[PDB]
């Protein structure tokens, strides 16, 4: 399994750490963002991983997580008012 | 040393590029889209609207003197 | 307009401004947290080192003239 802390600056903002799998893909993580009230749409969701961008249906081993971080920086734009 | 840039004279400074560089497309596509997304996330880390830029900078020839003690250019 | 600027110059003196900023810590830790990631990012839309500052910026004074077209200074 591999970690991956997501911190989110904006807000709402939230720092959680989970487990994904080595071809898991960014949408589940949108999608858990969603599931857990803390996003509005997975369109307005863009994953920071030091610098390096991370695209929707894009793989953690085409992304490749690297170990010196972890970290995934989490961007989203509120459209509830 | 000597830096007499302020933060958020170089922080509108970079909003105002950034969306001027999107502007004309003088970058790639996802060069772009970060670039956007970047200045979102600057915008809040100092606390300023992106839209504050003729505010906070005008046309006052904002010279941003920050050499940040660099003599290391050659 | 006549925007006499080169985007590498600006990429590098704001990941220059960055460095300097998480420095002397001119603000918050989330927000030098914040800085970073963005720094790598805009680094790698411009495909360009954070660490290649000197050799960009250097001290030729950087007349970085971006009007960006703002006339609503007033």
């Amino acid at each position: 399994m591999v970690h991956l802390t997501l911190k989110k600056i904006q807000a709402p903002k939230f720092s959680i750490e989970h487990d994904f799998s080595p071809s898991d893909t960014i949408l589940q993580i949108k999608q858990h963002l969603i599931s857990e009230e803390k996003a509005s749409h997975i369109s307005e969701i863009k994953l920071l991983l030091k610098g390096k961008v991370l695209h929707d249906n894009l793989f953690l081993s085409d992304l490749k997580v690297t170990p010196a971080n972890s970290t995934i920086t989490v961007m989203i734009k509120p459209n509830l008012e | 040393s000597v830096d007499s840039a302020s933060k958020e004279e170089i922080a509108a400074l970079i909003v105002n590029y950034f969306s001027s560089i999107v502007e004309k497309k003088e970058i790639s596509e996802d060069g772009a889209d970060s670039l956007n997304v970047a200045m979102d996330c600057i915008s809040e880390a100092f606390g300023f609207e992106r839209e504050a830029v003729s505010g906070i900078l005008g046309k006052s020839e904002f010279k941003g003197q920050h050499l940040a003690d660099i003599l290391n250019s050659a």
